[PDB]
Order: structure tokens, then C-alpha cells, then sequence
């Protein structure tokens, strides 16, 4: 472990300092078909006729990140992306823009979100919670380790792949920070007390997430929903949590310190860090070195029939893709 | 119950980010 992200930091590092730009044009690829929406683009899922590959290519309009105030995190997100590897984390293929847009060409997770099949399912049961669990909390301890800080973890950035492992996808809100940091981020059934408190915050806000997530994935729901934020805000904050009668004792005590409003108590955030998870009770049967290989039984696999099979990802209507004559945010985006 | 507490209510759907 400590060896490896020893060995790991080092090829971030390199990649870090000299990111990569435009690895590619729009007309190599042919547009099929949106796999995901968002405030300012669509992921598409693509097709390299050179290769006859499938990726999955984020489209950004310049423009509306700007409106937004977007620019720093789209930055952020296409720098760390390029630099980062590991095994539950997406690839990005390629980066390149045009007078109106950016581009991630990423690879083409089959699978679909995790979102889609807990909704379908209802509630995993521990052991397929727990499969998952390891699996980001493996991916945090890594990012963690390179001063990174994730900021988004909830089902629907979570996608499954054909051996029924996770990937973990946008990091769109992803920052390399050392010392506190301050952006109202996130996805509001996911944000720690401090967060939405405004005082300034460190990467215990990724542990608390995933203690969010564990609970929505055992349990079927949230632990803190109501029908506008600033209801859940309200519930977040309280530090009053209910659980499902069909939780473990484990479970429930793994929750408990996971979610910690005092985060001098909160576990991954403590003296002996990631270790306090890792060594908890609902943890014992899990064998991290078999999971980090990819080598465990997975619970569950979506199966899918084929290249470009998409059935595993809800219908969206189609825009057309628009490129201007005129470069549109060119100085703002110089570094993409 | 709470499962049906949570399908009755408005966020069941893809939930989306928090910007501005
Ligand atoms: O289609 S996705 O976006 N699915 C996971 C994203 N979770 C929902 C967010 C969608 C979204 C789309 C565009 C912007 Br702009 C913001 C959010 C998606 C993103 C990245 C890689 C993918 C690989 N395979 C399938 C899908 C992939």
C-alpha cells in the first residue's frame, strides 16, 4: 500500500506538471447516441472510425460554463482526469475543442449507473453494498493520498462495467488542495455539515459521502430527503439519524462513525486515517488486495449484448451538435 | 414507512448538482 500510492504519486505528479492537450478532432468519432445530460453539456456515446472503439465523450459548451462560472472546476477536471489511474476510475481517451466546445473522450462503461439499478432493485442487500463500498473506499485512499479531493460520490456517478466493478465518473467538482477549501459543491442528499455550514472544509466531506452512500445502497434511500435542499440542509445538519430495522449492528456503527457531524470523530478523518475503515467490523470478510485485483466474485453483472449496446442507460432527447465560425471562449480556456 | 415516504416524494430521480 503505502509503497504503492509511494510509486503512484510519482506518475501523477509527472502528468501533473505537463498535462496533455488535444489528442484528437470531433470528425474521427461518430456521434450515436446521449448517454447523460447535465446544466452545460451531454455525454455521448461515441464511436472512433478509426479504431471502431466506443467511448463516451463529454461535450462542454463553452459559453455556458462561463455563465455559470464554471471555468476553474472544468479545468480541474480535465487536468486531474488526465493525470489520475487507477483501477475504478474511468479513462480519459482524449481531449481536444473547437470554437464553441470542450471534449472528454472517455471509455464507454456498459454497465450503466448504479443509480438505475438500485432504483429498479430497491435495496442491496450488506454483502453487495460492502462489494461496492471497498471498492470507493480503495479509490478515495488513492485520491486522498495525491491531495485531491473528490466532492461528488452518489449512484449516478458510480457506473458498473462488464465484470460488475465500479467507475467512478465525472470530476467535474474533482481539486487538488492542501489545507481547507471553500465552494458549496456537490449534490445536496450528500453534503456534509460543514459544507453547507460555510466553514471551510477538508477531505472529510468524501468520507461522509460514502457513509451516504453505504446508507442509500443497504436501505434503499437517503438518510436525510425531503422534497426541497433546504429541507435536507436543515436534516444534515441536526445530526439525527434513523436506521432501517434490517441494519447490522455493524453496519449501523460503521454509519455512525462515517456519519460524524463533530469531524474530530469522524472515521478516515482520524489519527490512524483510511485504517479505521478498513480494519471495521462490517469490513472483516472483505480481502482489499482481491479487490483492488479485481479478483473477487462480483454480486452482480449487468450483462449487455454487445458494442454499443446502451440499454442500460435511459433515452434522452437528441440536440444537435452546433460549432461556431467564430472561436468562442478562447482565452478563458487557453489551457484545455 | 420510509421507503414509502421516500417513492412519494419529489427527489427519486436523478439528482442533479449544486452550482450557484
Ligand atoms: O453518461 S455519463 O455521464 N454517465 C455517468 C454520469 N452521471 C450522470 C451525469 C451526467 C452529466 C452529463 C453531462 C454533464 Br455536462 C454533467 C453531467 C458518463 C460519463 C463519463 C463516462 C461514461 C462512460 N460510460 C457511460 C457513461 C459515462
Amino acid at each position: 500500500v503505502k509503497e504503492f500510492l509511494a510509486k503512484a504519486k510519482e506518475d501523477f505528479l509527472k502528468k501533473w506538471e505537463n498535462p496533455a492537450q488535444n489528442t484528437a478532432h470531433l470528425d474521427q468519432f461518430e456521434r450515436i447516441k446521449t448517454l447523460g445530460t447535465g446544466s452545460f453539456g451531454r455525454v455521448m456515446l461515441v464511436k472512433h472510425m478509426e479504431t471502431g472503439n466506443h467511448y463516451a465523450m463529454k461535450i462542454l459548451d463553452k459559453q455556458k460554463v462561463v455563465k455559470l462560472k464554471q471555468i476553474e472546476h472544468t479545468l480541474n477536471e480535465k487536468r486531474i482526469l488526465q493525470a489520475v489511474n487507477f483501477p475504478f476510475l474511468v479513462k480519459l481517451e482524449f481531449s481536444f475543442k473547437d470554437n464553441s466546445n470542450l471534449y472528454m473522450v472517455m471509455e464507454y462503461v456498459a454497465g450503466g449507473e448504479m443509480f438505475s439499478h438500485l432504483r429498479r432493485i430497491g435495496r442491496f442487500s450488506e454483502p453487495h453494498a460492502r462489494f461496492y463500498a471497498a471498492q470507493i473506499v480503495l479509490t478515495f485512499e488513492y485520491l486522498h493520498s495525491l491531495d485531491l479531493i473528490y466532492r461528488d460520490l452518489k449512484p449516478e456517478n458510480l457506473l458498473i462495467d462488464q465484470q460488475g466493478y465500479i467507475q467512478v465518473t465525472d470530476f467535474g467538482f474533482a481539486k487538488r488542495v492542501k489545507g481547507r477549501t471553500w465552494t458549496l459543491c456537490g449534490t445536496p442528499e450528500y453534503l456534509a455539515p460543514e459544507i453547507i455550514l460555510s466553514k471551510g472544509y477538508n477531505k472529510a466531506v468524501d468520507w461522509w459521502a460514502l457513509g451516504v452512500l453505504i446508507y442509500e445502497m443497504a436501505a434503499g434511500y437517503p438518510p436525510f430527503f425531503a422534497d426541497q435542499p433546504i429541507q435536507i440542509y436543515e436534516k444534515i445538519v441536526s445530526g439525527k439519524v434513523r436506521f432501517p430495522s434490517h441494519f447490522s449492528s455493524d453496519l449501523k456503527d460503521l454509519l455512525r462513525n462515517l456519519l460524524q457531524v463533530d469531524l474530530t470523530k469522524r472515521f478516515g478523518n482520524l489519527k490512524d486515517g483510511v485504517n479505521d475503515i478498513k480494519n471495521h467490523k462490517w469490513f472483516a470478510t472483505t480481502d482489499w488486495i482481491a479487490i483492488y485485483q479485481r479478483k473477487v466474485e462480483a454480486p452482480f453483472i449487468p450483462k449487455f449484448k454487445g458494442p454499443g449496446d446502451t440499454s442500460n442507460f435511459d433515452d434522452y432527447e437528441e440536440e444537435e451538435i452546433r460549432v461556431s465560425i467564430n472561436e468562442k471562449c478562447g482565452k478563458e480556456f487557453s489551457e484545455f | 414507512t420510509t421507503y414509502a415516504d421516500f417513492i412519494a416524494s419529489g427527489r427519486t430521480g436523478r439528482r442533479n448538482a449544486i452550482h450557484d
